[PDB]
RNA sequence: UGUGGACCCGCCCCUUGGGGUGUGUCCAAAGGGCUUUGCCCGCUUCCGGAUGGGCCCGCGUCCCAUCAGCUAGUUGGUGGGGUAAUGGCCCACCAAGGCGACGACGGGUAGCCGGUCUGAGAGGAUGGCCGGCCACAGGGGCACUGAGACACGGGCCCCACUCCUACGGGAGGCAGCAGUUAGGAAUCUUCCGCAAUGGGCGCAAGCCUGACGGAGCGACGCCGCUUGGAGGAAGAAGCCCUUCGGGGUGUAAACUCCUGAACCCGGGACGAAACCCCCGACGAGGGGACUGACGGUACCGGGGUAAUAGCGCCGGCCAACUCCGUGCCAGCAGCCGCGGUAAUACGGAGGGCGCGAGCGUUACCCGGAUUCACUGGGCGUAAAGGGCGUGUAGGCGGCCUGGGGCGUCCCAUGUGAAAGACCACGGCUCAACCGUGGGGGAGCGUGGGAUACGCUCAGGCUAGACGGUGGGAGAGGGUGGUGGAAUUCCCGGAGUAGCGGUGAAAUGCGCAGAUACCGGGAGGAACGCCGAUGGCGAAGGCAGCCACCUGGUCCACCCGUGACGCUGAGGCGCGAAAGCGUGGGGAGCAAACCGGAUUAGAUACCCGGGUAGUCCACGCCCUAAACGAUGCGCGCUAGGUCUCUGGGUCUCCUGGGGGCCGAAGCUAACGCGUUAAGCGCGCCGCCUGGGGAGUACGGCCGCAAGGCUGAAACUCAAAGGAAUUGACGGGGGCCCGCACAAGCGGUGGAGCAUGU
RNA sequence: GCGGUGAAUACGUUCCCGGGCCUUGUACACACCGCCCGUCACGCCAUGGGAGCGGGCUCUACCCGAAGUCGCCGGGAGCCUACGGGCAGGCGCCGAGGGUAGGGCCCGUGACUGGGGCGAAGUCGUAACAAGGUAGCUGUACCGGAAGGUGCGGCUGGAUCACUUUCU
RNA sequence: AUAA
RNA sequence: CAUACC
């Protein structure tokens, strides 16, 4: 079965971008969606939208890359350089507000889930909470 | 392994067995010579090597090496051993202190004097 | 006497034995001193405070599972005893419980902590000075007295040891300060003082303190300080090297002047102002007196001498090279390694490098070691995927909504002693050392809040999973049956001199007629072609044909259930071959064995025989190169091509399976690449340098053979994987050469010449 | 060095010796006159099994049992008394330790004995690495001075294929 | 035979 | 090259 559906998405995305797709489909959940809301806001995607494949509900993510490059290998720079699940099943990772990590000196984000809802690193620290550290993205 | 496995079992820490049971831990140990011998090296070495079988206040019978060109140890000489394998004679792990007990300091030695244990050549 | 307290019973409040209240009963005392009618110190009962304790609880606290079962006061009940007090703390009676893989029970090791060392940190190691708690006082028990002891310098008893002994009997207890002795690599004075601080008793004066404050020994550690400072040759002597010119030690020395550690003389402490005494009141307050172990020390002033330098190193790692001696010796060596007659690696010398009242060595801890990896590793070939399944516990778990608020997060608050650690300002001339202040702090307690994610409870869903209906391919498994080819043997026929076998042979078979050939028969075993580029199975493995019994699977329909899922320590089953037990069988083949060859030998390869075995049934054994040397599940990430098997609009589309090539990507490389070794998540298993060793031991299993589990001493600096360039092969392919072959003349014999 | 006279034979590349290029395997690199294996001999070392001796700890049953608390008695059977009672003494439970029987574990010692690991130049062969000259390795079974050989089955981590031919 |  | 044995 699908043991972690968040990693599934996070990965689904990582996979798609490395072959430069225009978009990719993840099967849908509000929680998954509530993450894409942030990916989108912070500039990591072009955004997403609830499409509908074979009558079951998916979230089409629209990916985003650099410009074409120079010399041999013109494949463009990735926008999502790096994106990885931190907390996982059978190793949940929770942090105090005093422990929310500075990712790449802030050049990257770290989505975490708090009782004020899903939030970036900057968001929670400048709002006073902590929670389950979901994933770093940079 | 999986975390649940580290949880279940865990990492086992490493035991570090001594290279030198001069018991006590102690820096040195006294014993008596119960034979002085000559020994052949191995590998690409050849020479005649001075060793002793010592019986220790540790209650241990170990074979020590007798450094220096000149030595004065006999089949009843008391001696102080001190750890320091000799790379060429297998099973020789301790050295003998030159300058302590029956063992004489090396004679007319002028350089590495405190190993070998010789006084300070005196004049003006 | 009864302020008041204690006890029984009743009543109120409270909620565990807390606080009232009524009757009844029970329970108090001690005197001493004077400045002698009032003070000082005592005594008695009760309530409260302070300080110190007892007991109980949550959580945390090393190693071995080669220690898996443990327990009879054991687990709970009732009633007692006991205590300051709860309690199987102890006792009687009753119930039959309690604990354990979240590691009981046993074994091993250990005082625990604040802290200490190390580390970027997470971690690792440690618990020595100092402070807190615990335990012990020759070993084992025990109580007495007390507010407190089961009592280190108190009591009793038993034990071991030393001592006295008139033979019956007694006496001891440094793990208090010193000190002796023993063991050891190794650890101090039988010092001074109660002046300060603290303690005990005393109204006080005082007394007692080996607590303590000081001195003493040891470079054992830290910190501070000296062995001098400025001039001084184009550069003495000696020693060193040399290209025979020189170059080095080197401004170093000598020597010129300048300060003046040591040492001498003089002054000389702080630490000490209280207790006591006087005025006031024996209060507040004021006045007075006494007191220094350290110590004639610290410190201040004058006088004043050029006045200890060692140890390690110099092949690379690793700062620093030249002669001589040695000759695989003598030796060095942390690792790699130096020495075999020209050694920057050995021993000396000159020179040089590094530290310096120290410098080296050995031992031990952390580090580098992401080398037990949580941070932060791996397992196709380097060590590592369990032989395969089924499944227990456990771990983990799709989408939507609501409750709760266990996890998680947040606010407030309590606790986190001092020392130490961090920072500042201070005191010793600095520092070491010490004083003052500030700051931080993991973790636990409480009160309030959040609800995304995890958890749980209640509903809902169909996309995971299972089911239904129709259809398919298959050496998947079990049982009975049956078919032809061959080998062997037996009978008959015909036929005669050999057959067989090898490099060559022999052993062997054959005139009792073999070999070849024909016909008939018995049997045991295995199934040619079809047939692999194939199929089936979880693995081991599975192939003549027929029938029955029976397992897995794939597709179409999108019909039903509604998260029923994944993985899986133990358990249970399965598991080529060989091997074992009991019967059966036995054609061919064939360990052992018996012969023939070969050979230097030939306990082998070759040849002729041949027993177990190979086959069956039943029962064991449980292994393997049990291999894709690649655990299972799910999701994602170009394509091309070949093939097996479904379905559909059937140039092709769409599933499942088997190959090859390759995108991205990965990999040490080789390789892998929708049948991952890519990108991810869940779970199990396993690895931690080589040898010793799959050994020993213990356990468990087996009839056995053995299997499973599985070390240590000791020992090495490697062992390894992939690839590269060579060389090589009794590997391939291509090709040369008087290389052979084809030729013609020689040498090897003779006599002599010449060389050895 | 010089001229005179003046031949034979070569089918062919299988063998013998060398050499070049390409390819394959490799455990070789002072490079096959390479590497390497095991028994055995000499020597040093740690160690398993072990009849029997010496010592420690613990458990079970039975018996003896100091001190001491606690319990019962405390009597014309001792002392005290206010007659209530106290004390002395006595018995008993428990109880340190001791002994008899059986068992479990831990250390020393040890006749005899099994293998191990190391140590330039002792011995026998030549198993492995090239198709290592009989592909190798492997589980198992028997056999042999030794490496090893053979059976059966498995693996490829085997070169791809025409009498034995050891060592450097 | 052994070491380079 | 320097060694070791028959
Ligand atoms: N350590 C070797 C072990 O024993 C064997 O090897 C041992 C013996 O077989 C071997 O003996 C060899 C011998 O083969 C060879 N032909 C001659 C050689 N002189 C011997 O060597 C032995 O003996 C001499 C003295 O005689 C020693 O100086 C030398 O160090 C030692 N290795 O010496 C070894 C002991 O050092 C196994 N083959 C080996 O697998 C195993 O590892
Ligand atoms: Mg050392
Ligand atoms: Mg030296
Ligand atoms: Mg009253
Ligand atoms: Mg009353
Ligand atoms: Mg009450
Ligand atoms: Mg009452
Ligand atoms: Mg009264
Ligand atoms: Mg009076
Ligand atoms: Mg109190
Ligand atoms: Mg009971
Ligand atoms: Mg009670
Ligand atoms: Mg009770
Ligand atoms: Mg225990
Ligand atoms: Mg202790
Ligand atoms: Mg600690
Ligand atoms: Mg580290
Ligand atoms: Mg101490
Ligand atoms: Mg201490
Ligand atoms: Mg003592
Ligand atoms: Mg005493
Ligand atoms: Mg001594
Ligand atoms: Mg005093
Ligand atoms: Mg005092
Ligand atoms: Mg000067
Ligand atoms: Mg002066
Ligand atoms: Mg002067
Ligand atoms: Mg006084
Ligand atoms: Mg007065
Ligand atoms: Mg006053
Ligand atoms: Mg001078
Ligand atoms: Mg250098
Ligand atoms: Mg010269
Ligand atoms: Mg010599
Ligand atoms: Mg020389
Ligand atoms: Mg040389
Ligand atoms: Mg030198
Ligand atoms: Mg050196
Ligand atoms: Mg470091
Ligand atoms: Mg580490
Ligand atoms: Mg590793
Ligand atoms: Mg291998
Ligand atoms: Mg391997
Ligand atoms: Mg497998
Ligand atoms: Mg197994
Ligand atoms: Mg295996
Ligand atoms: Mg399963
Ligand atoms: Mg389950
Ligand atoms: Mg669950
Ligand atoms: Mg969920
Ligand atoms: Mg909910
Ligand atoms: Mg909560
Ligand atoms: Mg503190
Ligand atoms: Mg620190
Ligand atoms: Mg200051
Ligand atoms: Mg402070
Ligand atoms: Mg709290
Ligand atoms: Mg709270
Ligand atoms: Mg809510
Ligand atoms: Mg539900
Ligand atoms: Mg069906
Ligand atoms: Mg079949
Ligand atoms: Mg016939
Ligand atoms: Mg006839
Ligand atoms: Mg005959
Ligand atoms: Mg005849
Ligand atoms: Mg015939
Ligand atoms: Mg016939
Ligand atoms: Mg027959
Ligand atoms: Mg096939
Ligand atoms: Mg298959
Ligand atoms: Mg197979
Ligand atoms: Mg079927
Ligand atoms: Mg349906
Ligand atoms: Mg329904
Ligand atoms: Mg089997
Ligand atoms: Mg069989
Ligand atoms: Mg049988
Ligand atoms: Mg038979
Ligand atoms: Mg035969
Ligand atoms: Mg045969
Ligand atoms: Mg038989
Ligand atoms: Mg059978
Ligand atoms: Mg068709
Ligand atoms: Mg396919
Ligand atoms: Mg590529
Ligand atoms: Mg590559
Ligand atoms: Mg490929
Ligand atoms: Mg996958
Ligand atoms: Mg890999
Ligand atoms: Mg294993
Ligand atoms: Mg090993
Ligand atoms: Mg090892
Ligand atoms: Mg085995
Ligand atoms: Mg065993
Ligand atoms: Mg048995
Ligand atoms: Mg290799
Ligand atoms: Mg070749
Ligand atoms: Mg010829
Ligand atoms: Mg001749
Ligand atoms: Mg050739
Ligand atoms: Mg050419
Ligand atoms: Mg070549
Ligand atoms: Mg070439
Ligand atoms: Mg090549
Ligand atoms: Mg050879
Ligand atoms: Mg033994
Ligand atoms: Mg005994
Ligand atoms: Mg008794
Ligand atoms: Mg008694
Ligand atoms: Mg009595
Ligand atoms: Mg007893
Ligand atoms: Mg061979
Ligand atoms: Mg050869
Ligand atoms: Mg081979
Ligand atoms: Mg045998
Ligand atoms: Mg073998
Ligand atoms: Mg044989
Ligand atoms: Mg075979």
């Amino acid at each position: 079965m699908l043991t972690d559906p968040i990693a599934d998405m996070l990965t689904r995305i990582r996979n798609a971008t490395r072959v430069y797709k225009e978009s990719t489909d993840v099967p849908a959940s509000r929680f998954k969606e509530e993450i894409l809301r942030i990916l989108a806001r912070e500039g990591f995607i072009k955004g997403y939208e609830r499409v509908d494949v074979d009558g079951k509900p998916y979230l089409r993510v629209y990916l985003k890359y650099g410009p074409r490059r120079q010399g041999p290998d013109p494949r463009p720079e990735q926008v999502i350089h790096h994106i990885r699940r931190i907390s996982k099943p059978g190793r949940r990772v929770y942090v105090g507000v005093k422990e929310i990590p500075r990712v790449r000196r802030g050049l990257g984000i770290a989505i975490l889930s708090t009782s004020k809802g899903v939030l970036t690193d900057r968001e929670a620290r400048k709002l006073g909470v902590g929670g389950e550290l979901i994933c770093e993205v940079w | 392994p999986t975390i649940n496995q580290l949880v279940r079992k865990g990492r086992e820490k490493v035991r570090k067995k001594s290279k030198v049971p001069a018991l006590k831990g102690a820096p040195f140990r006294r014993g008596v010579c119960t034979v002085v011998r000559t020994v052949t090296p191995k590998k690409p070495n050849s020479a005649l090597r001075k060793v002793a079988k010592v019986r220790l206040t540790s209650g241990y019978e170990v074979t020590a090496y007798i450094p220096g060109e000149g030595h004065n140890l006999q089949e009843h000489s008391v001696v102080l051993i001190r750890g320091g394998r000799v790379k060429d004679l297998p099973g020789v792990r301790y050295h003998i202190v030159r300058g302590v007990y029956d063992a004489a300091g090396v004679k007319d030695r002028k350089k590495s004097r405190s190993k070998y244990g010789t006084k300070k050549p005196k004049e003006a």
